[PDB]
């Protein structure tokens, strides 16, 4: 896991961001916007999905 | 970093990074009045001798 | 400006064509107070001297 | 810079500064991905890790 | 002389004339570099600014 570590980074793919990511980004007004996307999984407080 | 806004920076949305399209601190287009190494991405711009 | 993010977006807000067309037919002006703000001049010359 | 072997694994301890400028592979990464010299999350993790 | 083809304007000049010498004024320059492009206009609104 050391020595291949850097044969993750030769190709060369977008990696997408999570959806967790995706959610980090907003702001508290704009987090209860219609614009926003991945309020459809934000459904427990407790877990995430 | 104050001008980077680094809260929503993310992706390749073209061949240029995000905050390229952002602020002039960030693209490549945008030339320092003193220079001594022209950089790696001289290919977008052109020049003139 | 979260939720005026639609109206400040369209290409129509950031096409010079008609404002730069009824400029051109509005032509100079001709008032005297004018006639010092209407003059520059700008030229192109290579760098090599 | 011969000797070394970074290991980028962690959601905090990744960050490409250090690791990215170690290795001539993660930095040709990185030039082709300009975007992706973040902190908050960071640059993508290995499918590892 | 091409006041109309440079990226910095005589509005950067003015600024510069009359600005303490404090942080401050230092990176109130950066902020004055924010693009006014649309897709600038949809993140550095995102943001609350």
């Amino acid at each position: 896991a050391a020595r291949r570590i850097p044969h993750f980074y030769r190709v060369r793919r977008e990696v997408p961001r999570t959806v967790n990511e995706m959610k980090q980004d907003f702001v508290v007004t704009d987090f209860y916007k219609v614009g926003n996307i991945t309020l459809y999984t934000e459904l427990h407080p407790f877990f995430d999905f | 970093r104050i001008s980077a806004l680094p809260g929503l920076n993310n992706g390749q949305l073209a061949e240029e990074p995000l905050s390229a399209y952002v602020n002039a601190l960030h693209d490549h287009r945008l030339w320092p009045p003193f220079v001594t190494h022209l950089p790696r991405n001289m290919e977008g711009v052109q020049v003139v001798a | 400006f979260v939720d005026a993010l639609k109206t400040l977006c369209h290409p129509v807000l950031h096409e010079p064509a008609p404002c730069l067309q009824t400029f051109t037919e509005r032509g100079p002006p001709s008032e005297p107070a004018m006639q010092r703000l209407l003059e520059c001049r700008f030229q192109q010359e290579p760098m090599g001297g | 810079i011969e000797y070394s072997l970074p290991v980028p694994f962690h959601r905090f301890y990744s960050n490409p500064t250090i690791c990215a400028a170690l290795s001539d592979d993660i930095k040709r990464y990185v030039t082709e991905f300009p975007h992706y010299h973040r902190h908050d999350g960071g640059f993508p993790l290995p499918t590892a890790f | 002389a091409h006041e109309y083809h440079n990226w910095l304007r005589s509005p950067f000049s003015r600024y510069s004339a009359t600005c303490p010498n404090v942080l401050h004024s230092v990176m109130t320059l950066a902020a004055m570099l924010y693009k006014i492009s649309p897709v600038s206009l949809v993140l550095q609104t995102k943001a609350h600014i």
